[PDB]
């Protein structure tokens, strides 16, 4: 029982409600077996909320696969998988605002 | 089918004349 | 009867229901009971094998 | 001595919606009020209000939610 | 990429004396056939009418009819105890017309689920020769569900009773005046009330009362005890 | 003799999933025990069974163990990675 | 689908088949919202009029 | 809910097992336009009857 | 315009039956119905006042 | 491991007259043919009703049928 | 002269829960899958009659007929949540027989139409062997619109 | 967050309402994560308004396939696919000849 | 817009009222937008009239393909295709136009 | 087709029983 | 079929109406 949480949308701001999937490896917490079954999470009006044991997890969502170790605390989801997520692939909008800027600026008296 | 049904029909009134005058 | 205390209970309970609604199953496709009788109302057998 | 009227309230319109432990025709004193409504599928949180006169502490009643799936895997 | 697909799909069969079949591994020399029919989606009705003389149709209804499930075990003729006469007269004593037997199919991608199933017609295998002289036999099977779902284990919620409403019957009137009782409010939140794409019909087991009842009971005659 | 174990998810619901067990045919204690491959299943995630001592095969949907049954009682994990 | 029959010096029928979701199908069925319960019908074609009542 | 009598009830078996019940709920006349004919000539020989008494 | 009220013998364990004063039967033909087929028909009155004698 | 498939399975016809015939070994000149159909289960009716609209069916009885065999006799 | 014939030909399933697939560029992994019955004209039932001995029929009416719509897509059996699983249970998610899907068909000859699209039998594969097993898989859908007309 | 907005039509001058379709990679904005969802808007009566979350967006439209970056404040689509196919990312910081003597203009409000 | 006109017969000098098609590139011009659609028009007892947006269009009729520049005031479209250019012209400067011209509009003086 | 014509006669003459007698 | 029977049957129920009443 740690509780791993995230805010989930779309380009758009609105919701995204697609499953996310939670799986281990056979281990033992506390005594009891954990077994590989693969738990379908919705997240609920955008919000996903999963009390997760500690230790090695899997996440799965869509084509990705990632592994995490669940901290022994209450963290945020994105923490765990950022480190797995590719960088978005670079665009050219701090060139051309850099050129635009550096003006000799107007000043008109009306 | 419905022409079995015809036939059957037009016996049935060639033999209630043995029970009826018009 | 049951512990109406217990989760145990309430599957009991439950059980007895199920056992129930099986004897209606069992008794919906039970033929009727046939028999015949005579002109003075002595009875000849039980009929059992018609079509 | 017979066990009391503990029931079991079943909601599908195909069996008898009120059965009580004893064999009493419960059902028959709802005078055709009826359970109507299904929870429907891909039905997230619910909370359920129930009220009770007559009952002592450590009584509990149940809420019992079947799992039939029109497929061996997937549907989730 | 290059991968090899050999799924996790694990597929046994539980027969009316409570024994055991493993079609995915064959353990009891019985493995499933490549052929089958009614396995996913079970078979729908779909009713349309004629909106009189005017263009399409309207839909009325649909219904889920009985699955009908075909298909066929693959019987090996082993020494002993294992012919393929031993174990073709163990398969067929798994089955019945009036009593259930249920198959189970297990994957990682959805757990377990059960389907409820009978003999239709009865098991046939093909005899072009002595079917004991034959290195395997495959039998055919024509099956029906008809409660046609996958089932998983009921969900039960307990809801506790905390505060005593007891009242005195004595000083009412009758039917009682239930506006004027005492009650209490019990709330309960289910976090998943149906996960699944079926409808739902709630059931409820609810406890009748701790207290003796005001008058015997003379089997024969109306109870008149009721309102006391 | 007496096994045990509590069983769950990764989100710690129980897995009421069968587990199965069997063993080659023996004697044990003036008892034949039989090849029959017996489902157990967990209730509210606990499993608690009897099993003869010395060799048992275990499965779990696709795990397969062969573990070694003491005189003692025991936990079901402690004899799975003993194999 | 209808029909209508004239004979004469002597009762003719008629008759309509409906689907339940017609507007004029619900207001024959409820006869909560008719006041005046009695239904007639005309069929009206080449000057010639059917007219009747529900029976 | 429409209520009213139970009037007639047919059962029915066959050797495939129950054909069910048949439930005629308030006063249906005979669906056969045949047994509505027999019906009212039960009706004329009652009245013919008491007309020659 | 009362709560309704029962035959005590309802109440009874093991009757089943109809008494006049509180009927509880009804055959719903809603969704998941289970009745095989039907014809529900309604007549309308046809008749306002009655001659008779002779 | 290798192995021949020799079953001990005898097939005899006692005729109405009560002369026999051996069809596995033939000394009366006759046996029987490939292609039998009607050995092993008897045909079985299974009934079931849907009515109505709720999921699925009721079963209502299943008969033993008449069992049919066909078969042929190589007569050399 | 000489030329490829590469039309910008776009079809998408708008799904009863508001999920969209791609089925010309199957960016949720499921194609259109060859062979389509029903797409380009709604049945008619012309009635005529020839009552009598005069030469030829009479017309009396023609009625727009709802249309069957037979045809199959192709789902690809990738890894984790893009297997032919839960690509086949995603794609079953967007059908019902009482709430209408949307197929919307873009060309840049004459734009965007759509057709209000209802199942009408139980989509189904065929299975020889394990669906999972295979690399591909064919759903066959037979496909009704009661309202049988494309609208904009 | 932010709202990005064009007037769309035809060679006629009537509104055209095909759709424009947005997407992003999977990554974090506002602490929330952004998914590869495929979101499809129609343009109503020629007006095309959409909120986009900023940073990195695809825009498809019919053919065209235009990867873009959302300010932090309200603009017209149209200069974001401008700058998007004008200046590659490997424009090598060639300064626009001053933005082509930037157009020697500028108005206060 | 700009309204473009013909009057449209057969040989023998009645009417023809088959459809013409106008369609252009993606570009923006004044404040809006102007996309891929092919508009269809009827000419009405075989008069044409359309009214078009200035600047680059295609015109469609039959087997022919043309591109025409639309002029900024009312014209026969003959005279249009009798000059119109083999190939259409490209928005590279226009484009670099709309990338300054939007940075500006995102954040004025 | 005459055999259940057959059948529905004499469904229907065992249900004229009600309504009459020698 | 009984649905052919049946269909006669209702006919013939609407056109007795011409000979009888309640």
């Amino acid at each position: 029982t740690v509780t791993i949480t995230a805010d989930v949308r779309d380009v758009t701001g609105q919701p995204d409600n697609q499953q996310w999937v939670f799986s281990t490896v056979l281990r033992q917490q506390d005594g009891s077996i954990l077994t590989q079954k693969q738990v379908r999470v919705n997240p609920v009006d955008g919000a996903l909320s999963v009390e997760l044991e500690p230790g090695f997890a899997i996440v799965v969502y869509g084509e990705y696969r990632w592994f995490i170790e669940v901290p022994e605390t209450d963290a945020g989801l994105w923490g765990l998988i950022a480190t797995s997520v590719a960088v978005p692939p670079d665009t050219s909008a701090e060139l051309l605002a850099d050129a635009v800027n550096g003006y000799l600026d107007a000043n008109p008296p009306s | 089918v419905d022409d079995a049904i015809a036939v059957k029909n037009n016996e049935v009134n060639k033999q209630a004349l043995t029970y009826t005058r018009r | 009867a049951a512990d109406m205390t217990t989760l145990a209970g309430h599957q009991q309970l439950w059980d007895t229901v199920m056992k129930r609604r099986q004897k209606r199953e069992d008794e919906r496709i039970a033929p009727p009971l046939i028999r015949l009788w005579d002109g003075d109302y002595k009875l000849r057998g039980q009929l059992v094998g018609e079509r | 001595t017979y066990p009391a009227e503990n029931v079991v309230v079943d909601s599908d319109p195909r069996e008898e919606q009120v059965s009580s432990e004893s064999g009493s025709p419960i059902w028959e004193r709802m005078n055709s009020v009826r359970f109507l409504h299904y929870i429907p599928p891909y039905t997230g949180e619910v909370t359920f209000k129930l009220s009770v006169s007559g009952a002592v502490p450590g009584q509990i009643a149940t809420l019992r939610l079947p799992r039939a799936w029109s497929r061996p895997w997937g549907l989730e | 990429a290059s991968r090899l697909l050999d799924p996790d799909t694990l597929v046994e069969l539980e027969g009316v004396n409570g024994e055991w079949f493993d079609l995915t591994n064959g353990t009891e020399g019985i493995y499933l056939a490549t052929e089958v029919t009614g396995l996913l989606d079970p078979p729908v009705k779909a009713t349309y009418e004629e909106p009189g003389n005017f263009p399409g149709a309207r839909y009325l209804n649909h219904r889920v009819l009985r699955r009908d499930l075909v298909f066929g075990v693959e019987i090996l003729n082993d020494e002993n105890d294992e012919t393929w006469l031993r174990r073709d007269s163990a398969w067929r004593k798994a089955w019945s017309f009036k009593r259930d037997a249920k198959l189970h199919i297990t994957t990682g991608e959805s757990g377990h689920r059960y389907l409820k199933v009978r003999l239709f017609e009865s098991p046939t295998t093909d005899m072009v020769t002595d079917p004991r002289g034959r290195e395997v036999n495959i039998t055919k099977m024509v099956v029906v569900a008809g409660d046609p779902f996958w089932y998983e284990d009921d969900v039960v919620y307990p809801i506790e009773v905390q505060e005593d409403t007891t009242f005195d019957p004595n000083p009412l009137p009758w039917p009682w005046p239930q506006p004027e009782l005492p009650v209490e409010d019990i709330e309960i939140t289910v976090p998943n009330a149906n996960p699944t794409d079926n409808i739902i019909w709630p059931k409820w087991t609810l406890p009748g009362s701790s207290e003796k009842p005001a008058e015997p009971y003379i089997p024969g005659l109306p109870w008149l005890g009721a309102p006391k | 003799t007496t096994v045990t174990a509590t069983v769950h998810d990764i989100s710690g619901r129980p897995d009421d999933s069968h587990w199965t067990f069997s063993s080659d045919l023996r004697e044990q204690d003036g008892v034949i025990i039989t090849p029959r491959v017996v489902r157990v299943k967990p209730f509210n995630g606990e499993l608690a069974l009897t099993l003869p001592p010395g060799p048992v095969r275990v499965t779990h949907h696709q795990d397969r163990w062969l573990i070694d049954v003491p005189e003692e009682d025991s936990d079901l994990w402690d004899l799975i990675e003993a194999a | 689908s209808h029909k209508f029959e004239f004979i004469e010096n002597e009762t003719g029928t008629a008759s309509i088949t409906i689907s339940l979701d017609h507007y004029l199908a619900k207001w024959i069925a409820s006869h909560k919202g008719r006041a005046r319960r009695n239904v007639h019908v005309s069929f009206d074609k080449q000057g010639a009029r059917w007219t009747g009542r529900m029976d | 809910i429409f209520v009213e009598r139970v009037t007639k009830l047919t059962y029915e078996w066959t050797s495939d097992g129950p054909k069910g019940w048949t439930i005629t709920i308030g006063y249906k006349e005979p669906e056969d336009p045949i047994l509505k004919a027999f019906e009212l000539i039960q009706y004329i020989n009652s009245n013919l009857g008491q007309l020659g008494i | 315009t009362g709560l309704p009220t029962y035959p005590g013998e309802y109440y009874t364990p093991g009757f089943l039956g109809t008494y006049p004063k509180a009927p509880h039967v009804v055959f719903m033909e809603s969704p998941y119905t289970g009745i095989e087929s039907s014809k529900f028909t309604y007549t309308e009155a046809t008749d306002t006042s009655f001659v008779l004698g002779g």
